């Protein structure tokens, strides 16, 4: 790996900088880096890898979804021939984004959730696992799709397990991954009533633990809350 | 598109 | 070159794909490969090239500039000792961008600029060459910096002395061409008098070549007269 | 920063 040589501290360091500098497949770089050291990570350093990671898919899904919409306004009647141009840049967006999703889960394989013991790091690991298979599932049309869409699934539903057992309902991991749960069962899955069951079960769980919570507990809770609204106003 | 964090 | 085996329309049609899913680095890289055919550059494709490269050097310098104000803050007084980390990562996004500057600048002189014989692109070229330079003398600190900022100062110069010759005042080309100089002659070369009178004078004798332009040209040419008042503005 | 094109 090229950051073997690279200290664990320093390539944390380093992260930290390229977040502020917006390098974010930097930042990726090297929290994968220091993923491989082999040591857990801290809440701190679970924040840093997967904000670099979102950026970096969430870049590659935006340009995927332009190009796919170019794809299929030129297979539509009437449309002229291009040539073969447009379904090969989305193929190469699609597997340099297939190549990131494989990448991630890799490293939640080798071997993040199987050293992650508290609640709060399973639980993140896990919702990981379910956000980069739902980020292939996007993508696929081949024979695997249904097993892709499974391994998301699967990863979610043990992530909840965990979360409801061992975390407040108002926790911000537990409700950022009942707010990407439902997302999945509505745009992957085909099951809007379950998406909009969880996000308002969620919603209302969170609602009553709110007196629970200090001012900044309070914030960061409600905030998450709002986005589980927002989403459940587009559907309703 | 739905929020996603 | 990796882009050596895909047809050059083929490169152009995935460098305007590219752009649409603002994907700058895959469409420099495909402009790249089709200046390497080694045809020369209609209108469009010259401005499908600067874009580009605009944007990909654009968000180098962005970062390099976060990272260079972090390293200032580093080396004041009373500020904790942090060890080499943002002094490297300052170097690895200056060497990166110092790459892409050597890139643009090989294409320019391998061979573009001297089959470029039209005052349009000839001129087109010669501002891209004061340009690359220019982000080269951004980062300089060493024995050559001089030169790098000769280099720049001698192509914006060629590139004035064929447009007041061959162009109208009004000229887009023309227009930028001189906006970029006075910037050069404001922020590299410690010349703001020099910055602030060519940016007036350029103005000025566009303003008197408004009356010979359709309405089409007439909201080409005062946008980028806008932005030579914004400089103005700034600088007085 | 100043404006350039
Ligand atoms: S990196 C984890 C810190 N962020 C929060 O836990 C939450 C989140 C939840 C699940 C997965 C990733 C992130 N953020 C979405 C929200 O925005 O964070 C605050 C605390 C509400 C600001
Ligand atoms: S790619 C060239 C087309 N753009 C214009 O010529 C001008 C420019 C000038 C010099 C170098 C690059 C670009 N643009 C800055 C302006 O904005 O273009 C219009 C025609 C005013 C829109
Ligand atoms: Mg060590
Ligand atoms: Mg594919
Ligand atoms: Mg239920
Ligand atoms: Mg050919
Ligand atoms: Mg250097
Ligand atoms: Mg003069």
């Amino acid at each position: 790996g090229a950051m073997g040589s690279m200290e664990r501290a320093s390539l944390i360091q380093k992260a930290k900088l390229a977040e502020q500098a917006e390098r974010y497949e930097d930042m990726a770089a090297f929290m994968k880096g220091a993923v491989e050291k082999g040591e857990e990570l801290s809440n701190e350093e679970r924040c840093l890898l997967s904000v670099a990671y979102k950026n970096v898919v969430g870049g590659q899904r935006a340009a995927w979804r332009v190009l796919s919409s170019i794809e299929q306004k030129s297979n539509e009647e009437g449309s002229e021939e291009k040539g073969p141009e447009v379904r090969e840049y989305r193929e190469k967006v699609e597997t340099e984004l297939q190549g990131v999703c494989d990448t991630v889960l890799g490293l939640l394989d080798s071997h993040l959730i199987k050293e992650a013991g508290d609640a709060e790091s399973r639980v993140f690991y896990l919702k990981m696992k379910g956000d980069y298979y739902r980020y292939l599932a996007e993508v696929a049309t081949g024979d695997d799709k249904k097993r892709i869409i499974d391994s998301a699934r699967s990863a979610y539903q043990e992530a909840m397990d965990i979360s409801k057992k061992e975390m407040p309902p108002t926790n911000p991991i537990r409700l950022g991954l009942a707010l990407n749960f439902s997302v999945f069962h509505y745009e992957i899955a085909n099951s809007p009533e379950e998406a909009i069951s969880l996000a308002k079960t969620t919603f209302d769980e969170a609602m009553a633990d709110l007196h629970t919570l200090s001012e900044d507990s309070y914030k960061d809770s409600t905030l998450i809350m709002q986005l589980l609204r927002d989403n459940l106003t587009l559907w309703t | 598109f739905p929020a996603t964090v």
